[PDB]
């Protein structure tokens, strides 16, 4: 139909120009996308450069400080003991007593004891009273260098053991007399050893530990001084007075009272108050039944007074460590979606090339 | 209870019987020695450049040891 | 022939060009696909760095800091328990004086206002907490990992507010020297006498003694201060058949006993030698004399004031420089990238619209 | 109306329709890519928001804790000494002895010594025995505020020096019913200005080498005649301080260079030696034994040690402590190479479009 | 100034008058107790695997307490 | 060896000759002073909000100083 055929060719002269425009828009479309991606790309690069130049170095300085710190803290833990010993020698100018448990631990003390040149009876005794042994010991710094410290421990050796001791107390008697040989007495080889300074004897339970260094040796006759002062077999060490006098001496299992003159004394009890009044003379009172004794206006305590309990509570300390976790899986899913979209974008192009037809 | 107490009115005095002695008459001396767990300082830039903790700790220590070295 | 083949054929010379046009446009799109594939892998590897390499290190560090903090807080919240174990460790379980770690001031006062004594005694101790701490013991009693227990043992005073006095003595010239030096305090109608210096503490006009190792005397011993052969109390004396000379330094001065061919002299830090002693017993006051010199040995009647020392300290500073990110600018560039994609889809929608 | 021409026209539909489809696929191709990049973009945005909102703040809290910690640790290092001094005053209720090396360092002690009002002979003496001087000193807290601590150090001044001293030991002595004597004036003796000073408490004298350091405070002054008491007790020139006994008695006193033995009555004594055992038996009387040849002495059943007994060495080993710091490094260079490749691909993608526009044409 | 000093030439001696006494004649005993603020150790991998500070601190402490337990 | 020892059988006693004296007869007092290297606390949010180490350290110290202030 001659005239429809011209209508066709018009559709088309006219088609080619439209498909020209079509393609111009498609190109601008592709240029827009190029730019997005150029920008996006630079923003990824800057992101990495943040991590590498800004973040990473800070995370290393911190790894280093933490290492420094830990090391220091571990210095003080792994030298806890060397460090305590130098504090001790520092405070006391190089000679301490008693021998601390930093200076000499229990398994070491026992070690040394089972090596001392003494009988098993002595070795056994010391093994039970490690406390007293430590207090009669010295610790004498001997060689000190940066990487090693050295010091002599000096423990006591007992020349005799398991002998009857006894502690003597005295009060006035009424002219007046007072025995001036108070203190500890222990039997030594056929004689009595007498220790007159309280500082030299330690006592733990029924057990006594004295230092013979400043002791006096006496004949066994001194014990007759306990019943008769003018005992003709040993002249008693006494102190006189031409005037009335009165006081109280507090012993270990009670207390002596010497009440002479116009002075008034009385033993009381924490439940019944005053339970005895002393007349002129020498009485003795047991710490079982009496709790205080009162000479004139001064008050003696025959027993330790039990007091108020104190209690300091503590709370558990807690450590809050909240870890940082990343959404790895979801992420990979989105990147897996992005590779999927590129795969099919190349499909659509391969399809298009095929109509031109480039095959690839 | 092994420990008791007799009181002698005749001589104003109390005695406490029933203890067991142990008289020191000698000294036993043993030489104890103790090594330092030293710290090898790893050198690197930390958080604060003015803070050299490892060093300041050794210095502190080397000092304590110097003061003692001078008592002899 | 009814159509103009010349329009048809011309309309081809164009068609081949637009074919080429489109082949280049495809290659253009294939190039971009590849960029994005590479870029995509580099984002994935970036995340995997953060998740596998960086994140774990940031957690190990959160953990070490927790460990450390805890340890440091252990030593701060047990400052006191830890001092007490050091004390018992050093002294083998019995210390004196009672430290302030062992017993704090509000606790000491707590215990004092609970002691079975008068308000006059409670008040006295409250003012001299120092002396009270030095006459106290601290005896470890029960020690387990989670709790420590120990008896504090404070002193109780049986009498208070009594006249005390401290006696000094020097030689007198045959020669005599009184051998009853030491403190003296009035006890119920008698004098208590404390002969070891170690047993008495003194703070101001106040004295604190321990009756434990004391001798009880009649009030007649005080006549020994004026007359030695006092017929009312036989004085404890020590003789000598030969000339002797020395000096005793008291609290408010100093005694001098200068006999024989010995030369003594009291001096003063401003005028030097201000007195020469002849044979006999003189006494010198610490107000006017500063040193006394028996023979060649030199006694100091007063503490010599010395050189001040001063150790300066500097404030220590902590440099914490925080790490901040350029959030806003960034979002602006990503906002730009979404804008470009929006209009890239516009240009395609436009193009599809011309195709049907 | 028709012919070949009608063919050619259907042919031009022929190619033109194919190139229409070609372009439809190319558009869908571009829409696919747009979406990829939209997703990728959001995933980069979320990546940054992780670093800014989640990671960054944790890295700052940590910078802060490390600062806090360091400061605290540095507090205890830069106040090592102030902190030891407060511990000392705290433990002893404000008065310590001896004067620690925290309280007073060696260069300071020497500083003070060369400033004391004494002769160079005294200044020199103290300089050598800093140990003894520290043990005869006190340290008395005086003013204590939060930012400053103050305390008096109290060192001893020696009124005389370089005088003959000697230490006297005594043991019992006995007629052979018998009587006994024991001299009760044991202790140190030092010459003071024409008289002897006598120190009877062992606590008051320190001794270092041939050097003695006593405190005149609780001392007795005696005439030089007391020294005749060492040879004759009933010396008519000074009545000796003695203690009697009407009954036999026997013991041992251990001195500095040996040991005295007093063996009377039915008691058996013997000096032994760590190599030959018992090397002497004492008869009734007073003997003396040197610490060079004798190692123990044995009165009855009690055993005296004339010399310190050397014992077992102990040794506590230590190991170097190590610090493992493994730094975190990033593959910067490779990365940049991939990003450099991605910019290269975009460059040539624009080339291919510019080429295409040129055939349409748009000159660029 | 309450404190003064008389000197007796007759008996070579000085007395220091004007002090006020306080004679100890008894003991007051109170039982003080103290709890430990314990540390609950949170288990996780730290920076250095060989460094167990929390533990090494407790060990150190449990040890000090053991040595003392053995003095009785 | 300057130190020797004579033994007198006549008077059961040993003397140890050859020491050199130094008798204390006075006191020298010097006033030492020591400043605190204080810590200026930088305020910011840390790892654990309940842990204020800088403060707890000063508190601890201010306390030790208070207890001593009360001995006078």
């Amino acid at each position: 139909a001659s005239g429809v055929a011209v209508s066709k060719v018009l559709h088309l002269e006219g088609e080619v120009n439209k498909i020209k425009s079509a393609l111009l828009s498609t190109n601008k479309a592709v240029v827009s996308l190029s730019n997005g991606v150029s920008v996006l790309t630079s923003k990824v690069l800057d992101l990495k450069n943040y991590i590498d130049k800004q973040l990473l170095p800070i995370v290393n300085k911190q790894s280093c400080s933490i290492s420094n710190i830990e090391t220091v803290i571990e210095f003080q833990q792994k030298n806890n003991r060397l460090l305590e010993i130098t504090r001790e020698f520092s405070v006391n100018a190089g000679v301490t007593t008693p021998v601390s448990t930093y200076m000499l631990t229990n398994s070491e003390l026992l070690s040394l004891i089972n090596d001392m040149p003494i009988t098993n009876d002595q070795k056994k005794l010391m093994s039970n009273n490690v406390q007293i042994v430590r207090q009669q010991s010295y610790s004498i710094m001997s060689i000190i260098k940066e990487e090693v410290l050295a010091y002599v421990v000096q423990l006591p050796l007992y020349g005799v053991i398991d002998t009857p001791c006894w502690k003597l107390h005295t009060s006035p008697l009424c002219i007046c007399l007072t025995r001036t040989d108070r203190g500890w007495y222990c039997d030594n080889a056929g004689s009595v050893s007498f220790f007159p300074q309280a500082e030299t004897c330690k006592v733990q339970s029924n057990r006594v530990f004295c230092d013979t260094m400043n002791s006096l040796t006496l004949p066994s006759e001194v014990n007759l001084c306990n019943v008769d002062i003018f005992n003709p077999k040993y002249d008693c060490k006494i102190m006189t007075s031409k005037t009335d006098v009165s006081s109280s001496v507090i012993t270990s299992l009670g207390a002596i009272v010497s009440c002479y003159g116009k002075t008034k004394c009385t033993a009381s009890n924490k439940n019944r108050g005053i339970i005895k009044t002393f007349s002129n003379g020498c009485d003795y009172v047991s710490n079982k039944g009496v709790d205080t004794v009162s000479v004139g206006n001064t008050l003696y305590y025959v027993n330790k007074q039990e007091g108020k309990s104190l209690y300091v509570k503590g709370e558990p300390i807690i450590n809050f460590y909240d870890p940082l976790v990343f959404p790895s899986d979801e992420f990979d899913a989105s990147i897996s979606q992005v590779n999927e979209k590129i795969n099919q974008s190349l499909a659509f192009i391969r399809k298009s090339d095929e109509l031109l037809g480039l095959e690839v | 209870q092994n420990i008791t107490e007799e009181f002698y009115q005749s001589t104003c005095s109390a005695v406490s019987k029933g203890y067991l002695s142990a008289l020191r008459t000698g000294w036993y001396t043993s030489v104890i020695t103790i090594e330092l767990s030293n710290i090898k300082e790893n050198k690197c830039n930390g958080t604060d450049a003015k803070v050299k903790l490892i060093k300041q700790e050794l210095d502190k220590y080397k000092n304590a040891v110097t003061e003692l070295q001078l008592l002899m």
